């Protein structure tokens, strides 16, 4: 790796190989091979766009006792999850969501921002999950959620999923998997070359 | 015609003058092995006109760990090069954490090359991760105190 | 100090390269920056691209015996066979010059 | 030029107005050492302070100059845009003191490239400068390309 | 050539006689280990002409007290040096307590 | 630091360090000595020519 | 090579003076007993050196 | 000295030339300045061109 | 110096580095040989003319 950050040998030819171009870069094999680089150029942060969350529902759960809600009393609500999600600058958006049952087989959803200091607790269903037969879910599986503004960066919208999320006789309620596609910006810690050939960078 | 035979053997003296230096220098803190790259030198013809040493390259591979124990030993994990000045402000590189306290109380290791880093200012010192860094010294004047202002 | 609290004197700082195998050794276990490998990255151990630094403890080389000593072995015998390869055009040679 | 990566999380600084012996009055501080016409060295010190989200104030001094005033004004203001991506301010031109009687140097600091996003915490990613010292004829060599270079 | 070999073997001899100086000074009041420090001697040529002893550095490591029930027998604890004078008026300094 | 009286500071020598340092130094040496060998093998090859 | 079996002899002739300590004060009013903690030193390579 | 303070007593200077090739040799490891190798540049160790 | 009564100063010599100089020593010598076995090929190729 010289001074210039290219892939050279001993004697200073430059390796060649596909280039990566797009976001997220991807190896465009339709193009002339160009000489291979790896700059430090720090990683830019990504806002979120999509999400999903893959949750196990238990059928005996009660019923919230107090009504209405608030997002203060733990007794108000099921459950409550957090998934964190990134805006334009990187910033961190906890958005909090929250399980409560109402009716069989029918659990509203709400959507809070904890990041943001300012918004008001949400009053109203963001989403209403509804549970077929057994588990399979029926309808409302994929909601707009808009963030906060924080810090003057650009509030990041995107579609949460709760797609192949089951409602059954399962012990309570905990989360199975939380993924987005966002992330903070990187500096460069490590390079390698994959044994398919391609250059990564962690 | 010895234009192959004669580069071979300098190319294999090399490669040995290489091997035994790393012999040599194998008990020495910041030490990294070298080996020896060769390339044929083919010239128009297809004879094969020899061989030539295309470079040395290090190994920067870590070394193991011992705790020697003397406070002053810093060892270096990963990535990164201890920085220092000699008497004419040049600049060098070095993986030896060996340092010691010369007499005007400069961080200095074996060869007297004064160790840099940033210096701290004020009263309190802060360290000044932005000032231009600088050899690092340990005065042994007495501290002064400061009148309570806040408690 | 005797008074129950502490001063901060400096702070060591780390290089980083672009290219480790650019550096130029000076000698006494001492590199030089060169063109080659560019201009040096400042930072602190444990942060960005640095690993921290062990108190009380001195890096080994990472010289493996066993290994230079194979290595000696298999140079020492091309340096032989190169050494053949001279003796055989001398002979070439003093054959030619003979006629 | 000067780039830099700026923390979009970092509160307010409360003691206004800026100090530079007060430490809890900026966010960030830089050095760049510049030469004048006759060669002496000036450590430019760069403050970032954070005044409103997306708004940086940035002032500049000397700190190779004993007889340099006091910055009681904001040198420039860095605006960041929504996506972290600098918008204007990037460019200011700045004059040093007088050393000695010699000349001071005017000129254009860019802090080009320097973003602002969510990262660990502010980090100048990059220092230059064109200017440079009195040089003495150390080595001399003939390069791969036939240019021939003095060190 | 054979100077990187020479080097090797001289240094290796060092580091040898520093560990005979140290294994014969293993009972003796107020010795601190020796250790020796090597460097290469890189000049020029990418080669390695070969290593060289830097210094021997001592260990000023405080050792184990051990009582004698002598009343001119005091041991330095932590840092510090006796300060000794011999016939010229030459000073000196050294952490042995034994004294008559 | 403080002085104890009735007593002497013993060396901090441990011994088993020493001879594990003793067993690796002397192993430095056989290297170096075979390099030596090696070398010389070459340089009887080369004059034998 | 050398290094690993030499961290290995420290750590367990360590061990032995806290163990003689840690005897020696059988009868000592008020001392509390001492234990050396052991961790390994991987670095790079997966041999895992001492 | 033996009054424990220390005096110099003069510096060892250095020459260099602008052509090192040049230089006539008259034996006994010695070197003598000539026109080929041009007048000697002298100064002391470890700055400039020394 | 000192007078220590009792003690007597050994010499200054050690084998190990004096064998190593031996062994350099040796082939300088052989390769001189040769150089005087080369000359002497050059006159005998001459004279045979």
């Amino acid at each position: 790796l010289d001074e210039n950050r290219n892939l050279v040998n001993m004697q200073g030819m430059q390796l060649t190989g596909y280039p990566a171009t797009g976001t997220p870069p991807t190896i465009q094999q339709g193009a002339n091979p160009a000489p291979i680089t790896i700059p430090n150029t720090l990683m830019a942060a990504k806002s979120t766009t999509t999400a999903s969350m893959q949750i196990n529902l238990n059928s005996t759960d009660p019923v919230p006792s107090k009504t209405p809600f608030s997002v203060s009393d733990a007794d108000s609500y099921n459950k409550k999850g957090t998934v964190t999600v990134y805006d334009s600058q990187g910033n961190a958006h906890d958005m909090n969501v929250y399980f409560v049952k109402t009716k069989d087989n029918e659990w509203a959803v709400y959507t809070h921002d904890s990041s943001d200091p300012a918004a008001t607790a949400p009053t109203t269903a963001s989403t209403t999950l509804k549970f077929n037969e057994n588990g399979i879910l029926e309808s409302g599986g994929t909601v707009n959620i808009t963030t906060g503004t924080i810090n003057g960066a650009t509030a990041a919208t995107f579609s949460l999923s709760f797609l192949n999320s089951m409602q059954q006789n399962t012990g309570a309620n905990n989360i199975v998997a939380t993924n987005q596609n966002g992330y903070k910006p990187g500096d460069l810690v490590s390079y390698q070359i994959n044994n398919d050939g391609t250059v990564v960078g962690n | 015609s010895f234009s192959q035979a004669v580069s071979g053997l300098n190319a294999a003296a090399t490669n040995l003058d290489v091997i035994g230096n790393n012999i040599a220098n194998s008990a020495t803190y910041g030490f990294k092995s070298g080996t020896a790259s060769f390339a044929d030198m083919f010239a128009g013809s297809k004879v094969g006109l020899g061989v030539k040493v295309a470079g040395i390259t290090q190994d920067f591979t870590d070394g193991t760990t011992t705790n020697t124990g003397r406070g002053l030993d810093v060892a270096i994990s990963q990535n990164g090069f201890f920085r220092l000045v000699d008497s004419n402000g040049s600049v060098f590189y070095s993986r030896n954490g060996q340092f010691k306290l010369d007499e005007n109380r400069n961080l200095v290791n074996m060869q007297g090359m004064q160790l840099t880093g940033y210096p701290a200012t004020g009263t309190p010192p802060t360290i000044q991760q932005g000032a231009n860094p600088a050899p690092i010294t340990i005065p042994n004047t007495l501290m002064a105190a400061k009148s309570t202002t806040t408690a | 100090y005797s008074n129950e609290q502490e001063q901060v004197l400096g702070q060591i700082v780390l290089a980083n390269f672009a290219n480790n195998e650019g550096l130029a050794s000076q000698g006494d276990n001492v590199w030089a920056a060169t063109q080659a490998s560019g201009v040096a990255l400042l930072g602190t151990a444990g942060s960005g691209n640095f690993g921290k630094l062990t108190n009380g403890a001195l890096e080994a080389s990472n010289v493996d015996l066993s290994k230079e000593l194979v290595n000696m072995i298999v140079a020492q015998r091309n340096y032989q066979s190169n050494a053949q390869t001279i003796k055989t055009q001398d002979q070439i040679l003093n054959t030619l010059v003979n006629l």
